[PDB]
RNA sequence: UUAACCAUUGAGGCCUAAAAGCAGCCACCAAUAAAGAAGCGUUCAAGCUCAACAUAAAUCAAAAUUCCAUAAUUUA
């Protein structure tokens, strides 16, 4: 759609208010699952992933009963 | 009361090379009309409901021919309609000594012709008793159809407070003075249209088909029902009824009906039905022929107002046809 | 069925879990709502004193126990036949 | 069907006789 | 109870004990299209963001037209961080469509 | 099927027989053997560095007792307590413990109990933390440290005046 | 031990139980039966072993409680069953509620009972020689205990 | 995995074959779990559509794979009424593998074993290797002085009067087309 | 009860027990789990 | 080896209005001290609640005439 591509986009609130209200800078520019074998051990998201292996492996096992 | 059978028919025994012979035929299906209280022993009682039949047996030294293999029946209540899977109607066991044919025993192999062996014909085949009950209850969702046949009788009906309830209809038989009991079944309330089969659907309109008159609840409280925002009217339900009731079927209009007001106790609802008066009968501010029986009363079920009148209305109505 | 329920044991005194647990237990909020009648409280102190529990019921029956000798099931068991009455 | 006390030990006897006449038998 | 999903039919319990016309009115206040997660709760009522399933697919959608929506989920998924409700969409993002 | 054995072929199986050794000693009643070297998962590793961390950025911790309520529930009191800016720590106390048993506080063992959630802030607003308890009616509070002096409810609540 | 009493006010009080005699003869035993050298050396005849893991009504304790190892738990409880139906303990009797009363039948003598009287069925059919149908006495879990017998004890009669 | 990770189909037309110990298909090639055969018997058709049936409906084509260890019936059968393939206590009749655990496919391969026409149990690799490594253990430890082969061999006893040729190979471990585990 | 060669549990809620000399499963919820050995 | 506990969204989309861990198929998903969706529920979401957090311990070897020696667990 060729408005919506422009500064016309769905993302800004296309309320009534709103009506479609773009440029990087006018959004955060810091802003701008994963692999277990990246992830490190002690690091949080390691065990999130490695655990939901692990609950899929619970589950892999659970799964089947 | 509408179940389903499956049945297999028995397979052709194999011929007997060099002048051998013929097999028998295999056994086939025959549904066997009896006393009407079998259906309650077929459905319950034999649970498998795989009817299979003995295959022919095989041809033998000396050239015998086969047995002509062994048949297998199926006893079914009296006005019973024989249907396909697919729902096309076979036949009917409407009087008794009707057998029929439901599945094809396997054809007797012959080693002379084409097919040394065959294989019998197995099937699904739909057995059902839908509801013959002398009339039965049409009306839209929270009409108060359960709450009138649960005064008449003593049935304990489920009260439908919501939409899509009281799937099951339920058969009420109504006792008289006469000794005269007359079936009246609920169903529960239908959504307009539905000859797309939406929401609930016609399937269970097959029941009322079966019934051999209609009876209409029309709920006061109903007119300007805003729903998501539909605000059907009483005089709208009606049309839409008529309307929805022909597309189904063209006979079910035409079949004899009768009109029952509901929820006529309030003050407000006995203004509205004097506009019940006025709504239908004489022309009215119109929003195809459509059908008025005029059997209508007015009576209120929560009060229990007026339905000894409704009574008799009825059952002259029956007695005339 | 229960008029009131009150609990009473002094924190640091590492003298009786069992009073504790059995104040967690109350404190699930799922039987709290089935007996609605009873408002639950928790108080705590510094004294000396054994950690007890005081149930109050509108017959005027009173049952109180300490936790010191009681295991958290047997309080709850002793409860729950009290309750029947 | 076991096979007796009487007859398992009685064997053995005769497996250890047997036994030394294979050493006497090889010098 | 809330009915979360991406008026007295719709809420006969509230008349044992509104939302039909605040529905409208609210779908004024949000995207006519874009579906919402109706926080009507079970009786407290509110409503805030809508949700990423149609957005993707009226846009496919580039880093700053998804950022930008990010700030209406910061508008009112409550956790503070805001970079965690950027992978949420966005983990939502992929599996959508 | 089976076939019968001549009762000579049979006695040869008969004496033939595997024969286990025994011990004099069962290894169960023995002394158990010395323990197998454990290791600690990086997980723990990390949970004893985050209780460090958590006592030295926060100046005041107190005990108040958990009551396992619904995450969501849950997330709404933390919700209040976020506006006031007071943080909730959980944390497997079995590793808590080495810490209470040499660090500068250990006294607070008794205090720490199981199940028993944390409390953790920059700034003393004890009166309101009280306020916060309030909000919970049967939610106690069993003591704990403020401004790195341990004190008990009936202490800490003179001391929130 | 611990005594819950009833006044409605009820408190548990505790009062001091006789402790172990000290100086086992062989210490460092895991086990309390390893510790004293009982492994192999006790029957369903010594009541003053068992009676010390027998609750006042005849029950066993917990094997938690005692400390016993899983396989001496075993022995020690079967024997218990087998001294209760030998009318070794009869001060460990049920707590028969006080509406009911003994059978009051005359009771047979009984010893080295393997199962329940209650429940074995007669053998009506016997067999011959070598297909005897055999009669168990005594329990399996005890074939190593020592033997001062020429050969092994005849479990089957 | 392999592509044909599904059991393929087995064509039904192309004393001593089951009375000793197997030479053949005796480890694993490919696959983590596979059925060993405890004794000597005759596999038929039916007993391989059995096992094509039921294990390729459980087996998960992204994460499990089968392959047969047995030829397809060959030997002739008269009242040539049908094949017969030959087994011999010890063999591998069907191998499985993947990014599974053994537990996983325990319960199939057991179920799968026991309408087996002889005696079989389901093993992965470590079972196979503790199996002979405790076999060798209580070859080593054997409190007995008197062994099978030694008696045979030396003809101790005038046994060998007794005795079939093949026993002293056998060395009493297999009688028949049964094997006898313990039997050291 | 159905007295068949081996036992299994058909559900969480059945349970096992040893009476008068042979075992059974018993479910309070469905009694159709029933078997004796 | 179960102990008695606890279960946090944009409905992930699309083919069945729309399909919620979950009609069906494919992604195989969301922050967090901590949770992927396991049974299953659900028109679909009702949600009964598994695994987490958060707590404490944890494979085998002796049918038909009328039952049919008697008995017996330890003395070297
Ligand atoms: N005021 C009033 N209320 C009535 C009357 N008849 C029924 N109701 C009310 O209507 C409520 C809704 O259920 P109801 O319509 O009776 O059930 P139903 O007949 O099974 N409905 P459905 O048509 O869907 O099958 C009932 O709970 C009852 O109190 C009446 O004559 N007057
Ligand atoms: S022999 Fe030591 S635990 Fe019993
Ligand atoms: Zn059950």
């Amino acid at each position: 759609d060729p408005t919506q591509l422009t500064t016309h986009a769905m993302g800004v609130n296309i309320y009534k208010e709103g009506q479609d209200v773009k440029a990087d800078s006018e959004y955060p520019t810091w802003l701008f699952p994963k692999k277990l074998e990246e992830l490190e051990p002690e690091s949080r998201e390691y065990w999130r992933l490695l655990r939901k292996q692990n609950i899929w492996r619970h589950n892999r096992l659970s799964k089947n009963k | 009361d509408n179940l389903r059978i499956f049945t297999k028919g028995g397979s052709g025994g194999m011929g007997y090379p060099r002048l051998g012979g013929e097999g028998g035929r295999g056994g086939d299906v025959w549904v066997v009309a009896h006393k009407n209280m079998t259906l309650k022993q077929l459905k319950n009682k034999y649970p498998q409901k795989r009817f299979v039949a003995g295959g022919g047996a095989n041809s033998r030294v000396s050239a015998l021919q086969g047995s002509k293999g062994k048949d297998c029946e199926v006893p079914a209540p009296v006005g019973i309609s024989v249907t396909d899977e697919n729902g096309q109607v076979l036949g009917e066991l409407n009087k008794e000594e009707d057998r029929v044919l439901v599945a094809k025993g396997g054809l007797g192999g012959k080693l002379h012709t084409n097919f040394l062996p065959l294989k019998g014909q197995k099937r699904i085949v739909h057995l059902d008793l839908k509801v013959i009950a002398d009339v039965g209850l049409v009306g839209f969702p929270n009409a108060g159809k359960s709450s009138l046949l649960s005064r008449v009788s003593h049935a304990t009906p489920v009260i439908a407070d919501y939409a899509f309830t009281t799937l099951r209809p339920e058969l009420g038989k109504i006792m008289y003075n006469d000794f005269k009991q007359i079936s009246v079944a609920d169903l529960p309330g239908l959504i307009e249209g539905a000859h797309m089969n939406k929401g609930m659907g016609h399937k269970f309109l097959k029941h009322l088909e079966r019934t051999r008159q209609l009876l209409f609840v029309v709920d006061i409280s109903g007119f300007q029902l805003s729903s998501v925002t539909p605000y059907r009217t009483a005089f709208e339900t009606i049309i839409l009824l008529t309307k929805e009731l022909e597309l189904y079927k063209e006979e079910l209009q035409t079949k004899p009906a009768l009109l029952a007001i509901n929820k006529m106790d309030l003050p407000d609802a006995q203004v509205k039905l004097q506009e019940l008066m006025k709504q239908l009968l004489s022309p009215e501010d119109f929003l195809e022929k459509a059908l008025e029986f005029q059997h209508i009363v007015p009576i209120s079920t929560v009060t229990g107002e007026g339905i000894a009148e409704l009574k008799s209305c009825i059952r002259k109505a029956l007695d005339e046809q | 069925p229960v008029k009131l329920v009150r609990v009473q044991f002094c924190p640091f005194e590492k003298n009786v879990e069992s009073t504790r647990t059995f104040l967690q237990t109350v404190s699930s909020e799922k039987v709290r709502a089935t007996n609605l009648n009873c408002s639950v409280i928790a108080d705590v102190r510094h004294d000396g004193s054994e950690p007890c529990v005081d149930v109050l019921f509108g017959d005027g029956y009173r049952l109180i126990m300490r936790g010191a000798h009681l295991t958290t099931q047997e309080m709850l068991s002793a409860l729950a036949s009290h309750i029947r009455d | 069907r076991t096979v007796s006390f009487q007859a398992k030990e009685s064997m053995i006897r005769r497996l250890e006789v047997e036994a030394e006449n294979h050493y006497w038998l090889s010098m | 109870g809330v009915i979360r999903s991406i008026g007295p039919p719709l809420g006969p319990i509230l008349g044992q004990r509104q939302f039909c016309k605040e529905f409208n009115e609210k779908t004024k206040d949000i995207k006519e299209g874009i579906p919402l997660p109706t926080k009507i709760f079970i009786f407290e009522l509110k409503i805030g963001q809508p949700t990423v399933s149609y957005f993707l697919k009226a846009a496919l959608v580039s880093l700053k037209h998804v950022y930008e929506i990010a700030c209406v989920k910061a508008k009112d998924m409550q956790d503070v961080p805001l970079s965690s409700v950027v992978r949420s969409i966005i983990g939502s993002a992929r599996s959508l469509g | 099927h089976w076939r019968v054995m001549h009762f000579q072929r049979q006695k040869l199986m008969a004496i033939t027989e595997y024969i286990p050794p025994k011990p004099a000693i069962n290894p169960r009643c023995l002394p158990p053997p010395p323990k197998p070297p454990k290791e600690e998962s990086g997980l723990v590793r990390l949970l004893r560095q985050d209780i460090v961390a958590v006592f030295r950025d926060n100046r005041m911790i107190a005990v108040c007792q958990n009551v396992a309520l619904s995450a969501e529930d849950k997330l709404l009191l933390r919700h209040q307590l976020r506006k006031h800016k007071i943080f909730i720590k959980v944390f497997p106390s079995q590793v808590l413990k080495p810490f209470l048993e040499n660090s500068k506080y250990r006294n607070l063992l008794p205090l720490f109990v199981g199940h028993n959630l944390l409390l953790v802030s920059e700034e003393p607003k004890v009166k309101e933390m009280v306020r916060v308890l309030k909000s919970v009616p049967f939610l106690p509070l069993l003591g704990g440290c403020v401004d790195d002096t341990i004190l008990s409810r009936q202490g800490l609540v003179d001391y929130a005046k | 031990l611990r005594e819950v009493v009833k006044i409605t006010v009820i408190e548990g009080r505790i009062t001091e139980t006789p402790k172990a005699t000290p100086d086992p003869p062989n210490p460092s035993g895991q086990c309390p039966i390893c510790r004293w050298n009982l492994k192999h050396k006790y029957t369903y005849e010594d009541v003053l072993l068992l009676s010390q893991f027998i609750r006042p009504y005849g029950g066993m304790l917990p094997r938690r409680v005692t400390g016993l190892c899983r396989e001496e738990h075993r022995k020690i409880e079967e024997c218990v069953k087998m001294a209760h139906r030998a009318g070794l303990l009869p001060n460990h009797r049920p707590q028969l509620p006080e509406g009911c009363l003994p059978k009051d039948k005359p009771k047979l003598n009984r010893y080295l009972t393997r199962w329940a009287p209650k429940s074995v069925k007669p053998i009506y059919k016997k067999g011959h020689r070598w297909n005897k149908v055999g009669m168990a006495v005594g329990s399996p879990l005890l074939k190593d205990n020592v033997c001062y017998s020429r050969r092994p004890l005849k479990m089957m009669h | 995995i392999p592509e044909r990770s599904k059991l393929k189909f087995v064509e039904r037309v192309p004393l001593k074959d089951i009375r000793g110990p197997s030479t053949e298909a005796t480890d694993f090639t490919e696959g983590n779990f596979a059925i060993l055969a405890l004794g000597g018997g005759y596999l038929h058709w039916g007993h391989f559509e059995m096992m094509r049936l039921t294990i390729n409906r459980f087996m998960d084509p992204k994460n499990m794979f089968a392959i047969w260890r047995v030829p397809a019936p060959f030997k002739p059968i008269t009242r040539i009424d049908h094949y017969v393939t030959p087994v011999k206590t010890g063999c591998l009749v069907v191998e499985m593998g993947g990014r599974c655990e053994f537990e996983e496919v325990k319960g199939i391969l057991n179920q799968v074993a026991h309408k087996l026409p002889f005696p079989a149990k389901a093993v992965s690799r470590k079972t196979l290797e503790r199996m002979h490594q405790n076999q060798r253990e209580r070859e080593l430890n054997n409190q007995n002085p008197w062994t099978f082969e030694h008696i045979a061999t030396a003809n101790m006893f005038g046994i060998r009067k007794f005795l079939s040729p093949y026993d002293l190979t056998q060395k009493g471990r297999y009688w028949g087309k049964f094997y006898m585990p313990k039997r050291v | 009860f159905k007295t068949k060669g081996v036992i299994k549990k058909r559900c969480k809620d059945c349970y096992k027990v040893k009476r008068r000399g042979r075992w059974f499963i018993l479910c309070k919820t469905n009694p159709k789990h029933k078997q004796r050995q």
